[PDB]
């Protein structure tokens, strides 16, 4: 029938349409195209914060747990947003960054970065073959920003517990819209931690490219900074298998 | 430069 009043509140908490400020009219160099990312890059950082202080729970933790969340989870976010609209505005058949910003096939494979291009692309791609409704994505999203912790923990340790705690809780409601059935919910239930679960792997990828795209673009501080986002056994993962 | 910045949005 009606939507549980979380997910409604999580759907309007939803950050509103950002642009890359890209000139469409005109073609693209290596140049143009990196420095469109970068700045549509800082302008969806803001987001994410201004979204954050938005979720119930959030603002509950100590301060330095709230930005240490962001700091595991902004790439995370990021690309799985990307993944969205993507499976949403063309059926996953092109990244669409933004409106003003939109990668076919054809000018991914031109581009100096296609490999990075097809390991975004996996997302939007799972998106569809698992026909994700827009409730769980929501929940997913929120479970991405609460999936990752120091290896000594966080201050509200016990706040932040319960907080994922209820977040699972959601996504259970969410998958109950439409998988009817204890076993069939619990099938769904898996494959979507599942998927939430290879996210650990793949984001340590994008940090990669980014920290190799530096490098390209211009020592040990550099390499140190960036490392602990790109190896295991650095920050403590909260896997659901 | 991300933590300052991370900070100075959160407030
Ligand atoms: C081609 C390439 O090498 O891109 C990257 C690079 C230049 O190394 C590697 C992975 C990229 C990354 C993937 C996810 C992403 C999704 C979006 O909907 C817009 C920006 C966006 C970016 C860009 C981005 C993201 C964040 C930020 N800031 C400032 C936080 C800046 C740029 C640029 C990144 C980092």
């Amino acid at each position: 029938q009606l939507i549980p009043p979380l997910i409604n509140l999580l759907m309007s908490i939803e950050p509103d349409v950002i642009y890359a400020g890209h000139d469409n009219t005109k073609p693209d160099t290596s140049s143009s195209l990196l420095t469109s990312l970068n700045q549509l890059g800082e302008r969806q950082l803001l987001s994410v914060v201004k979204w954050s202080k938005s979720l119930p729970g959030f603002r509950n933790l100590h301060i330095d747990d709230q930005i240490t969340l962001i700091q595991y989870s902004w790439m995370s976010l990021m690309v799985f947003g990307l993944g969205w609209r993507s499976y949403k505005h063309v059926s996953g058949q092109m990244l669409y960054f933004a409106p003003d910003l939109i990668l076919n096939e054809q000018r991914m494979k031109e581009s100096s970065f296609y490999s990075l291009c097809l390991t975004m692309w996996q997302i939007p791609q799972e998106f569809v073959k698992l026909q994700v409704s827009q409730e769980e994505f929501l929940c997913m999203k929120v479970l991405l920003l609460l999936n990752t912790i120091p290896l000594e923990g966080l201050r509200s340790q016990t706040q932040f517990e319960e907080m994922r705690s209820s977040y699972i809780r959601e996504l259970i409601k969410a998958i109950g819209l439409r998988q009817k059935g204890v076993v069939s919910s619990s099938q769904r239930f898996y494959q979507l931690t599942k998927l939430l679960d290879n996210l650990h792997d793949l984001v340590k990828q994008l940090h990669l490219y980014c920290l190799n795209t530096f490098i390209q673009s211009r020592m040990s501080e550099v390499i140190a900074a960036q490392l602990p986002k790109i190896l295991a056994g650095m920050v403590k993962p909260l896997l659901f298998h | 430069g991300l933590e300052a910045i991370i900070r100075k949005a959160l407030m």
